């Protein structure tokens, strides 16, 4: 799974 | 008492007319097809439109007075005939006594030159009307206009390092977005090439407009990747793989670029290719590192096109559209490579 589980904030 | 910019201009166009000199006129009469009235017509037309749009208050760019317009046109024309005259005198077809009817009757050159010039005045008066207002107002295809910018720096050396920096930055705006617009002629030219995107061996190591656009696009990307690779402190052996993912997307996914930024596809190729090797940097480590370049704003990675309409975020692009279109090639690297120019 080459997915980004990150969550852009600031 | 003038600014260092407007000051250079008025020294540039000293005691030159806004008409052809007797030496530009003689190169014109040296032609079977003397091009003076078709050049004189374009200049009237581009001007009347320049002034109709300068003096109209859209609720996006307030409208100014006619008195200044004719001032910003008279000047852009003096520079036209001066840079026309340089350009034509240095043309190796003039220098080998050959008949320049065919160079002097390419209107898209004449129109983009006068455009490029008009941008010079307005940049150098610090104009409200930021690029690309000028090419918009004049119905110029950025794909065809960018090619006059490398002609005007080398055909006018009395141009400040801040005029050139300006001209290279609008050239870069056209290679990173603007020319990948749905309405661009890059799509008409890739079509008449049976949709065959040029690679980094055929352009850095075929000729034309497609090759020279992808020559400048592979160049801008390579530069931007060098300076991300350095700031994020990864191998020269992996960078040479993030470049081959960034070539796969341009070459076997060139629709991905339609109504988008070069940097959205370059940043997405980094994360995917740092991860399928055991050398991980994250979209934020990357957002911040990238955040530092002169062309880097927040919209590029915080307002990305997903549907053609839903817009959103660079991570949502990687998950919704990118992973699915690239994973096949990317996971072959856990398989030949492409050459990094310079």
């Amino acid at each position: 799974d080459i997915y980004c589980y990150e969550e852009f904030s600031d | 008492e003038f600014t260092q910019s407007v000051s250079r201009l008025q020294s540039i166009v000293a005691g030159l007319k806004n008409a052809p000199s007797d030496q530009l006129i003689n190169i014109f009469e040296s032609c079977v097809r003397n091009p003076v009235e078709n050049i004189m017509k374009i200049l009237k037309g581009i001007g009347e439109t320049f002034c109709q749009h300068y003096t109209q208050s859209t609720d996006e760019q307030p409208g100014s007075h006619i008195d200044f317009a004719v001032n910003r046109l008279k000047l852009a024309e003096i520079l036209y005939y001066k840079i026309l005259e340089t350009v034509m005198v240095q043309e190796t077809r003039r220098l080998h006594g050959m008949d320049m009817s065919v160079l002097l009757e390419q209107d898209i050159f004449h129109r983009s030159l006068m455009a490029c010039c008009l941008e010079i005045v307005l940049f150098a008066y610090s104009s409200p009307r930021t690029f690309p207002w000028i090419i918009e107002v004049l119905n110029l295809q950025p794909f065809y206009f960018y090619k006059v910018i490398e002609v005007v720096i080398r055909s006018e050396e009395g141009l400040s390092r801040d005029m050139v920096k300006h001209l290279n930055s609008i050239e870069e705006q056209i290679l990173e977005s603007l020319a990948w617009s749905h309405d661009s002629a890059l799509w008409e030219a890739l079509q008449v090439s049976a949709n065959k995107v040029p690679t980094c061996e055929e352009v850095i190591f075929r000729t034309g407009s497609l090759a020279l656009f992808y020559r400048k696009v592979y160049h801008l990307a390579s530069v931007r990747l060098r300076d991300l690779c350095l700031k994020l402190d990864v191998s020269n052996e992996l960078r040479r793989k993030i470049w081959t993912c960034f070539e796969f997307t341009l070459v076997h996914c060139p629709d991905l670029m339609k109504d988008r930024h070069l940097d959205q596809l370059l940043l997405c190729a980094f994360y995917i290719m740092a991860k399928v090797t055991k050398e991980e940097r994250t979209f934020q480590e990357i957002m911040k590192s990238y955040r530092n370049q002169p062309q880097a704003n927040s919209h590029v990675y915080r307002s990305v096109l997903l549907k053609s309409e839903e817009r959103g975020d660079l991570i949502k692009f990687y998950n919704t559209i990118y992973v699915g279109r690239v994973k096949s090639f990317a996971l072959k690297y856990d398989p030949p490579l492409s050459p990094f120019p310079h």
